[PDB]
DNA sequence: GATGTGTAGCTACACATC
DNA sequence: GATGTGTAGCTACACATC
């Protein structure tokens, strides 16, 4: 026999079997050393490079997930890396070993890629993914290689990153990876740019994470996709332990935090709270105070959200936390903010045990409560202990708030911190808002906390004017008064005629706020206002009027609070403010909603606009369909595309407004055939011109707007089913207003478009009878009296097929 | 009161959780072997066959996207947001009534 | 476009071992 | 405690096919 043939018998015989199992993956690679050595002494080394390399061309055609290729790829790499390992431990060491197998393995590496090379862009998808696959498992066991081989390497994969199929360009990040240390730039293109999320992942997992690549990969936080945005949490911030608040900076890690622990799935939330609970406590050392430093508490907004879980995590640590009694002396803002947090989560949950001798007494916090007020706007990095103070302030104030006051020493001691915090004309505005909140709930009722806050606010504007005795408090004084004043007036919830100083205060200022040239005492004017005259239906007519005018001529910030203010005058009282005597007509109010929805200027305000309008038409004081029409159409315009805020609340607000009764799903159908011809058009007018900025991509295709009107409309969608609500004809009457539309719209495709979605519709043999007929009568006329699409043709003709026997159904007594 | 509200509003929340984007975002054996032996190798061609009409690659359009495929800003609507006033969160309104 | 089957990640709990 | 292993179930996203 000759000796080449020997050789392709024994190799042979090692893929037959090793195809099979893994079980002899160990003896085959010692076989194939075995084998090699034996052909490299007696001349024939390129021989065994040869036969080889056919042999795993064999296997290369098979799909992706074949068992068989798996078991072959797995070998052959475990071969190419057993020859290195057998190269390190010698270099490490031993040498030379005088059978040149350093030359041996650089000489087969070398050849054997560029073998597999040769299928790098078949046709073929299956050739192309495990040509990939057999370069990025054999690609950390390369060793050294020649130059030229490794411009052919890069070349090759460069163009693969942008492969037709997903898979393979999976694989070129992994075989790109081991080339980090031009690389990096390719895969942080990759991650961002790439449509299938499973390659994003994988650049983002295998990516090199130094100073410059971190942000590209915690960008990943917010991606379209689940897993990507829960494996950086799970995976990536747990390789990096404490070097989160060592590299990351501060700005961007408060986002992280903040994205992960409000995301709207269920799975991305566990992956930050128990990142946050778990592994950072276990890798701080279980330090509670130490975990705040790193949460910065001072500028941030979601410690009471992570605070929570981890309370639900570790619900044996909470015994042991200890107050320890009377050493508040060094009252860090991590501690102070500790404070609030354990004790309104004890109220939350009933944590009886705690509320007896875990916390202080009232009067013995008013105490420490007061320690600080002193020791901050009594007398004089002194802004930072400013702010650090207030922060302490607020945090025992918010506790402060929810105290049991059976005690009425504790009450009567603690209400005088506050009196003398209140009246302070230098109290900030977050404690001016707290200190209200618990002086309302030290007051035994509403009349009391009234006459306690107006003499506060009657004193500062008093002290004023009498130190100049021009009677007018300084434009300064005249703000504080005013948000104190507002804060009140949301807690008060009762007529103003019951509560006489409410009037005299508003005579005062309130009514001078309005007509001031300042914009924010103006601003807070009416912010007051507003909410006095949600207690006196009679001052909310005498005001409609003056608001109107604000939200028409007054600049973005005065419309902005104006409008809110009529929103909510609307909700409480109705309809009883407009249409009558003395009080202002409806239409001239719809005409300035119209104004500030149309608005493009000022986002903002339409948001305002559009969240308002959705609240009164769900209360059912508005019930206008021109203005409803108006009101849907700003969602899919795509002027208003480019709002994300006003997006969103149309798709939480039109859905439940359709869903909650018959009669506003009905009012949808209505007018929801018109909104569509008018998008037509719209969409039409935007694809036809040509003017430098186009986007016309920038509003969803009329086919897709055809399905949303029929899925609201769709009467299955309703939240209470009367089980009588199934023979109602919501969406039939709707389809049949679009077919005496469809013969407006003059493009084949819109009509197309419009056609091809008409069976979405729900048909029920309950259903009225002559409806049905209408519709089968209008179905029928365009289909046999128009040229058709044998799309537009075959859906078309099978709804006329779905009444027709549905009319025997029925037909039939 | 609020029997009637609080029954809806738990409804909604968890039903439309992946429909706050609400824009064109709303869902609603062988063990055959080979034969290492047999030389058929002239297929060995096949698999290194040019791409000749065959795309295989991804078209321009695809290569580069400017939303980068990241989610919009939360703004969170949730029914909590739209039942309570404007001026006065404390306070909230009967709709769904 | 619309499909059915796939598959990637989990998540969860019972454990058995160290 | 800390850890495996074992099965089972699940959801979004792939592919396959037509």
């Amino acid at each position: 026999i000759d000796i080449n043939t020997k050789i392709f018998n024994s190799v042979a015989e090692v893929f037959q079997k090793a195809q099979g199992s893994y079980a002899g993956h160990r003896k085959h690679i010692a076989v194939l050393k075995k084998i090699q050595s034996k052909a490299v002494e007696q001349g024939y080394e390129d021989a065994f490079n040869f036969w080889f390399d056919k042999l795993v061309t064999k296997i290369l055609p098979l799909k992706k997930n074949e068992i068989i290729g798996d078991r072959i790829v797995k070998l052959v790499a475990a071969f190419i890396a057993s020859l290195e390992r057998e190269l390190i431990l010698a270099k490490k060491q031993n040498y030379k070993l005088t059978n040149d197998e350093e030359g041996i393995f650089s000489r087969f590496v070398d050849q054997f890629i560029r073998h597999v090379l040769r299928g790098v862009e078949s046709p073929d998808k299956n050739v192309r993914f495990r040509v990939l696959q057999l370069l990025a498992v054999i690609m950390d066991n390369i060793g050294e290689i020649d130059e030229s081989l490794f411009n052919l390497l890069i070349l090759s994969l460069n163009k693969r990153i942008y492969d037709r199929e997903p898979t393979v360009r999976i694989q070129a990040v992994f075989c790109l990876t081991k080339f980090q240390d031009e690389a990096t730039r390719t895969l942080v293109a990759s991650i961002q740019n790439d449509p299938s999320a499973e390659v994003r992942r994988a650049a983002m997992l295998n990516l090199i994470n130094d100073n410059n690549t971190r942000p590209y990969i915690l960008e990943r936080a917010r991606d379209v996709n689940i897993v990507n945005r829960r494996l950086v949490y799970s995976r990536i911030l747990k390789s990096m332990g404490r070097k989160c608040f060592d590299d990351i900076e501060p700005h961007i890690f408060d986002q992280l935090i903040e994205w992960g622990l409000e995301d709207r799935e269920l799975s991305v939330r566990n992956a930050c709270k128990r990142l946050i609970a778990h592994d950072w406590l276990n890798a701080l050392d279980g330090d509670l105070i130490e975990l705040l430093e790193k949460l910065d508490v001072s500028r941030s907004s979601v410690c009471v959200k992570a605070i929570e879980a981890l309370f639900q995590s570790r619900p044996d640590i909470l015994s042991k936390i200890k107050f320890p009694e009377s050493i508040w002396k060094d009252f860090t803002v991590e501690i102070a903010f500790l404070f609030r947090a354990i004790y309104l989560y004890c109220l939350d949950n009933n944590i009886t045990e705690m509320l007896e001798e875990n916390f202080p007494e009232a009067s013995k916090l008013s105490e420490h409560l007061n320690h600080y007020i002193l020791l901050r706007y009594h007398h004089n990095q002194s802004h930072f202990d400013y702010n650090t103070l207030e922060f302490i302030i607020e945090q025992l104030s918010i506790a402060a708030e929810r105290y049991d006051y059976s005690d009425e020493v504790g009450r009567r001691s603690m209400l005088t911190v506050v009196r003398n915090m209140l009246a302070l004309t230098t109290l900030s505005e977050p404690l001016i808002k707290i200190g209200i909140r618990v002086m309302k709930s030290l007051s035994i009722n509403e009349k009391d906390f009234v006459t306690m806050a107006i003499e506060i606010i009657n004193d500062i504007r008093d002290d004023d004017i009498e130190k100049q005795e021009e009677k007018e408090a300084s434009s300064a004084t005249i703000v504080l008064c005013l948000t104190r004043s507002s804060y009140m007036l949301e807690l008060v919830n009762t007529p103003l005629t019951e509560n006489i100083l409410i009037a005299s205060l508003m005579d005062t200022l309130i009514t001078p706020a309005v007509r001031n040239t300042a914009p924010n005492i103006r601003e807070l004017g009416v912010k007051n206002l507003g909410l006095c005259c949600l207690l006196d239906v009679k001052l909310a007519i005498d005001n409609m009027y003056i608001l109107g005018m604000c939200v028409s001529k007054g600049n973005a910030s005065l419309k902005y609070i104006a409008l809110q203010v009529i929103v909510d005058i609307f909700s409480v009282h109705g309809n009883t403010v407009v249409d009558g005597e003395g009080k202002v007509d409806s239409i001239s109010l719809h005409k300035i909603f119209y104004k500030v929805l149309k608005n493009n200027g000022l986002p903002e305000c339409q948001v305002i606009a559009a969240e308002g309008l959705c609240k009164l038409f769900l209360a059912d004081v508005f019930t206008d369909d021109d203005l409803f029409e108006t009101l849907v159409l700003s969602y899919f315009s795509p002027i208003n595309s480019s709002n994300e805020a006003l997006v969103q609340a149309f798709a939480f607000c039109i859905p439940v407004y359709c869903f909650s009764h018959p009669a506003h799903q009905q009012r949808m159908s209505r007018t929801a055939a018109d909104i569509l011809l008018r998008l037509c058009v719209l969409w039409d007018d935007l694809q036809s011109s040509v003017i430098p900025e186009v986007d016309r991509e920038a509003m969803l295709k009329p086919n897709i707007i055809f399905q949303q009107l029929l899925f609201w409309t769709d009467p299955r969608n309703l939240v209470n089913q009367t089980g009588s609500t199934k023979k109602d004809t919501v969406q039939l009457t709707f389809l049949i207003d679009v077919l005496k539309i469809y013969a407006q719209i003059e493009k084949k495709e819109i009509k197309k478009m419009i056609i091809t979605n008409i069976n979405a519709i729900f048909l029920s043999s309950e259903q009225d009878y002559s409806t049905l007929k209408e519709l089968l009568e209008y179905s029928d006329d365009i289909a046999e009296n128009d040229n058709l699409d044998n799309v537009s043709k075959n859906a078309l003709d099978k709804l006329r097929n779905n009444l027709n026997s549905l009319i025997e159904e029925i037909n039939e007594r | 009161m609020s029997i009637f509200e609080k029954d809806l509003m738990a409804y909604f929340d968890e039903n439309l959780n992946r429909n706050w984007r609400g824009r064109e975002h709303w869902k609603v054996k062988k063990v055959l072997e080979i034969d290492f032996f047999k030389t058929d190798d002239s297929f060995e061609d096949k698999v290194f066959a040019s791409k000749g009409r065959t795309k295989i690659d991804m078209p321009i359009k695809n290569r580069k996207n400017d939303t980068h495929y990241l989610l919009p800003d939360d703004f969170h609507f949730s029914t909590d947001r739209i039942t309570r006033l404007f001026i006065k969160p404390g306070q909230k309104m009967s709709l769904f009534s």
